[PDB]
């Protein structure tokens, strides 16, 4: 198996980005409590100029690099594992390479301060072109995985007219399409845009116009983060548990409605910007709080799985279950671990989504404290469990009883540590405290935030000590079986879907779009760091 | 065993699909209010309004901040907010209590945010653009302005002043 | 009936309009 080796390489390059850009985060936390240790990570690392090329890079490397290499490893692997066939091996490693080309590129200016724009890059604010081009190169990776996708698919489809997709590549072809539609404003924000700006061929762009097509990619790309980790969550952790999948019916309906939904809601993003129409605010408003019910949805299935684990293995009572199931995995502690903190943070989603309570939050602390807890927790969560089945699986190496203690340490102190952190950050954002700001450089504007600030230090500790561990760590597939066949037809007419969910974009952005485009306003850039 | 587990589980799962969903529409009424109160004055107006951040601090409503304090109405302020790298204009902002204040917020040169400390007010500021956004001060005093998007490393500095008279 | 499955969506539904409300109370209060 020639997959197994393109896979490791995906998952390897992803958890290193993610210990490098990791290494910032305590520094930042500290931040957020009032301590300025900037001078300290100055000595060790004396390329960084400034508290924001490392917020750069926190973002750019633990948001975008880690999560999309873990995306492309999962979602390729384990639907050729259902299969049972192979990947266009040719169009893996080209995969491969596109990304691991973009990010050197990308990586050049970003620590050569050139670039230091944070993961969001928002003009006028202008960085090095080599930043754009290679981040560009960077995503458009994923097109060949889509393309290696749907090729698998129609493979196995030909073999196999008249039965149902199975449920991963069900669940992976769904998702590989949403993709390719949440990528296209990135795409059209690079080439019309950023790209002609970046090498001198333009002038201006306009401000509004690139973050209206910044935002039809950039909210669709946290489902792209967290899809991978519900894959496993659906179709791994059931057995890891003890128990089985409870409902594959209903496992394929939160990934269709995610298909769906995930695209046509990017205002959301954009409450605080000029020139939406209100209306468009609006019913972005509520197709937002629609996307929330998938997760709702997976909330009752996912528990209900676990439930079942627990009583198979003789837990009984209303809370016997819970003691019942297996805390020595670690493997089973990550993902559930970040279920639990994924509760109080999709509470903090659906605040955000309705249209006016996101004033009060809006550009504050509470954002990071949000987002910590669905991607930083729940999907790095699962992707670090995941090495104590997915290693021995792709590497033939066995995990000692050693190194499965050492990870159940880490994935605690990694989870207590980030909810520490998110009662932080939650509570300094409902204090005013603004997000992306270095603080600790100005220690009396924000002193009603005293007492929140001592979290947010103790995570930074609590962080430190936990990444490390990790990093002092890192030197068949369990697939679970499941308990209307009708529904499951209608869900696997996926070109229909496919379609829908497309009209349903362009019914979302046309009206807004055409407006803006129709009354440009590019506008110089700025180099301010 | 089995097949009657999968069957109450399924049956409770449609009973909280049918909760959540009741939920979430609540939410939306709830919302579908906001939106017909005073407080949503501070939800932008939609409109494109296209101006020049080269010359904005040189000719029109911006470039003399000393007379930026408009009234527009019996009880109504407009005010022309310049919001810069690192700071802004004016500084202070002096409106009285009770009236209406319409703000007319851009920049000169890179995006900034404009977040009345205490207040609903928090709305981006887009170079080229001018958003507009009304508010009611209800009690006299200083609200402090805090700038919550990145502008550069004068960002967390970044502070302005509103003075509401008695 | 699936008891836990049922105290974890309840434990949700608490967490959820308790921030929620919360931060709609905030807004008026700010408003
Ligand atoms: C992986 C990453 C992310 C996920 C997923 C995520 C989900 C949501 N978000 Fe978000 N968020 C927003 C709305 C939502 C909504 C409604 C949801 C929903 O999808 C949430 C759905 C979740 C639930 C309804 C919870 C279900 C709970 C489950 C499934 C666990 C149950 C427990 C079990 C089963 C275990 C029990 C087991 C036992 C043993 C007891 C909006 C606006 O409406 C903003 C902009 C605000 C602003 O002003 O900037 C925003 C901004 C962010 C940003 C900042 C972007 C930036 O840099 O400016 C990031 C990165 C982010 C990430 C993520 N977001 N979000
Ligand atoms: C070692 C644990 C980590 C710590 C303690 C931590 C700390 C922080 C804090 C304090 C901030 C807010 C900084 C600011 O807003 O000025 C931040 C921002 C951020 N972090 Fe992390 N975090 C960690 C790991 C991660 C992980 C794994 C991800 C994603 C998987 C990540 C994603 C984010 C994003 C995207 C930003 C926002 C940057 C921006 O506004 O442009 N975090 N983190
Ligand atoms: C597994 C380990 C997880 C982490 C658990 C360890 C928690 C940190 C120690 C706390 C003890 C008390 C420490 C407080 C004493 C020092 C505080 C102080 O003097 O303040 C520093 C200064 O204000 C700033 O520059
Ligand atoms: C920049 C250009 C470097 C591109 C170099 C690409 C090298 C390809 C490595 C690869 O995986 O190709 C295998 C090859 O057929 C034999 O081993
Ligand atoms: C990888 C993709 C990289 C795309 C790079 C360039 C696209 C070519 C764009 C064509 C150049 C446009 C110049 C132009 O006509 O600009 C008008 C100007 O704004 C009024 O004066
Ligand atoms: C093949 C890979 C890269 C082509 C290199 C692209 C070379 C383009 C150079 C243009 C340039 O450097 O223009 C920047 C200038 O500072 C405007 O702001
Ligand atoms: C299935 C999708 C459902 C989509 C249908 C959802 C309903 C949206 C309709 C009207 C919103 C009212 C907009 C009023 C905005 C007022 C703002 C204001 O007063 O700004 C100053
Ligand atoms: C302010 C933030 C700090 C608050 C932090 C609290 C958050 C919840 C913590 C743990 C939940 C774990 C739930 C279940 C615990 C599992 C251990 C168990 O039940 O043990 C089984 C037994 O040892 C036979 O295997
Ligand atoms: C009260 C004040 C708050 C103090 C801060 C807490 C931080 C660190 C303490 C160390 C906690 C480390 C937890 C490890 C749990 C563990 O390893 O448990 C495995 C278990 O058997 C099932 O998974
Ligand atoms: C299984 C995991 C479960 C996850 C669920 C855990 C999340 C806790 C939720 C809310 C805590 C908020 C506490 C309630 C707020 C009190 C308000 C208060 O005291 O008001 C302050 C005042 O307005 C100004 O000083
Ligand atoms: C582990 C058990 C749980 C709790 C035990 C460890 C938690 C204490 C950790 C760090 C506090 C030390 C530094 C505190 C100082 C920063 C926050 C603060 O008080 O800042 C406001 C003040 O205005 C600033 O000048
Ligand atoms: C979850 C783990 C517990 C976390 C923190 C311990 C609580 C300590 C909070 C005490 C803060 C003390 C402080 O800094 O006081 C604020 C202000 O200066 C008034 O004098
Ligand atoms: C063109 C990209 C594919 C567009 C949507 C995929 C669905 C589709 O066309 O399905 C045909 C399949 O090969 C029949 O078994
Ligand atoms: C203020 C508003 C109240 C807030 C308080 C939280 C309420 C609990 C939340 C959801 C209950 C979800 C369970 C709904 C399922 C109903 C049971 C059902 O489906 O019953 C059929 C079964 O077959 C037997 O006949
Ligand atoms: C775990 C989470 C615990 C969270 C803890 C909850 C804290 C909520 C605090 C404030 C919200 C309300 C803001 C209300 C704003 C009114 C401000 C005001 O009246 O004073 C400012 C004015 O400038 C004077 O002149
Ligand atoms: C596992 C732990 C994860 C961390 C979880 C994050 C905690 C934040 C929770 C709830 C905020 C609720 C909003 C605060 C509501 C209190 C304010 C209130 O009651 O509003 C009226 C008051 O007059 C206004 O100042
Ligand atoms: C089975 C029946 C279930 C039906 C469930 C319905 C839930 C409640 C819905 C709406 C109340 C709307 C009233 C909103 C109250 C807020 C007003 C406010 O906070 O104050 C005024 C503000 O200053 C502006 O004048
Ligand atoms: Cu102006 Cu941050
Ligand atoms: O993105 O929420
Ligand atoms: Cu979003």
């Amino acid at each position: 198996y020639p997959e197994k080796k393109a896979t490791l390489y995906f998952l390897v390059l992803g958890f290193l980005a993610l210990i490098v850009g990791s290494l910032f985060g305590p520094f930042q936390a500290l931040n957020y409590g009032n301590v300025d240790a900037y001078p300290l990570l100055k000595r060790l690392l004396p390329f960084v100029q400034s508290y924001y090329q490392g917020l750069t890079l926190h973002g750019v490397l633990n948001a975008i690099v880690f999560t999309q290499l873990f995306a492309q490893a999962i979602m390729v692997y384990l639907p050729a594992r259902e299969l049972n066939m192979r990947p266009n091996m040719g169009l893996m490693w080209l995969s491969w390479w596109m990304a691991f080309i973009g990010l050197v590129v990308a990586a050049l200016p970003l620590l050569a301060n050139e670039a230091t724009v944070l993961w969001t890059f928002y003009p006028p604010l202008k960085g090095h072109w080599a930043f754009y081009l290679g981040a560009s190169v960077f995503v458009l990776s994923t097109w060949v995985s889509i393309y290696i996708v749907l090729d698998l698919w129609r493979r196995w489809k030909a073999a196999n007219p008249g039965k149902v997709t199975p449920l991963v590549t069900y669940m992976a072809v769904v998702f590989w399409l949403m993709w390719f539609l949440a990528s296209l404003g990135l795409v059209l924000e690079a080439v019309l845009f950023l790209l002609p700006w970046s090498f001198g061929l333009v002038e201006g762009v306009d401000p509004l116009v690139a973050r209206t097509l910044f935002w039809w990619f950039g909210h669709p790309i946290v489902y792209f983060w967290l899809l991978p980790a519900y894959a496993i969550i659906y179709t791994i952790l059931p057995k890891q548990a003890g128990g089985k999948l409870v409902s594959d019916p209903m496992a394929r309906l939160a990934f269709l409605l995610f298909l769906l939904l995930s695209t046509p809601v990017g205002f959301h993003h954009q409450f605080a910007d000029p020139g939406i129409d209100p209306t468009w605010k609006m019913i972005h408003s509520v197709l937002t709080l629609f996307v929330a019910v998938p997760s709702l949805m997976t909330a009752f299935t996912v528990a209900a799985s676990l439930e079942f684990a627990g009583r198979l293995r003789g837990g009984r009572g209303l809370f016997g279950w819970i003691r019942a199931l297996p805390w020595d995995n670690p493997a089973f502690v990550a993902p559930v671990l970040g279920l639990l903190g994924f509760i109080p943070g999709g509470a903090g989603g659906i605040v955000n989504a309705s249209f006016t309570l996101d004033y009060v939050v809006h550009n504050t602390a509470w954002v990071p404290g949000h987002f910590h807890l669905q991607v930083a927790s729940l999907v790095t969560l699962t992707a670090m469990g995941s090495l104590y089945w997915l290693l021995p699986n792709l590497t033939g190496k066995p995990i000692s009883d050693a190194q499965r203690r050492l990870g159940l340490a880490v994935v605690w102190l990694w989870f207590l540590g980030m909810m520490i952190m998110a009662v932080g950050l939650h509570w300094a954002g409902l204090l005013n405290v603004p997000r992306r700001a270095y603080i600790a450089q100005v220690p009396d504007a924000y002193p009603h935030a005293a007492v929140p600030m001592v979290f947010n230090v103790l995570a930074g500790i609590v962080l430190l000590v936990a990444l490390l561990l990790f990093i002092y760590g890192l030197f068949p597939l369990p697939f679970a079986e499941v308990i209307d066949r009708r529904l499951v037809l209608a869900m696997d007419r996926i070109g229909f879907w496919f379609a829908v969910a497309a009209i349903l974009v362009v019914l979302a952005y046309g009206p807004t779009l055409v407006q803006l485009f129709g009354h440009l306003n590019p506008v110089p850039g700025w180099r301010l760091w | 065993d089995e097949h009657k587990a999968h069957k109450a589980i399924l049956a409770y799962e449609k009973g909280w699909l049918a909760f959540s969903l009741a939920m979430l529409f609540v939410f939306i009424a709830l919302i579908a209010y906001t939106l017909a109160t005073h407080t949503a004055g501070v939800i932008p107006a939609g409109k494109l309004e296209r101006v020049d951040p080269t010359t904005v601090r040189q000719e029109g409503p911006w470039a003399d901040p000393a007379q930026a304090v408009v009234q527009t109405g019996p009880n109504q302020y407009t005010v022309y907010v310049l919001a810069f790298a690192f700071g802004y204009q004016p500084n202070p902002i002096e409106v009285p209590q009770g009236a209406e204040i319409v703000f007319k917020i851009t920049s000169p040169d890179v995006i900034h945010g404009f977040h009345v400390e205490g207040t609903n007010i928090n709305v981006e500021v887009l170079p080229g653009e001018v958003s507009t956004v009304r508010y009611t001060f209800k009690r006299p005093g200083e609200y402090r302005i805090i700038c919550n998007q990145y502008c550069g490393l004068g960002h967390q500095n970044m502070f302005g002043t509103i003075v509401v008279k008695e | 009936k699936p008891k836990g499955a049922l105290a974890v969506i309840l434990v949700l539904t608490l967490t959820i309009l308790v921030f929620w409300l919360g931060v709609y109370a905030v807004f008026f209060a700010r408003g």
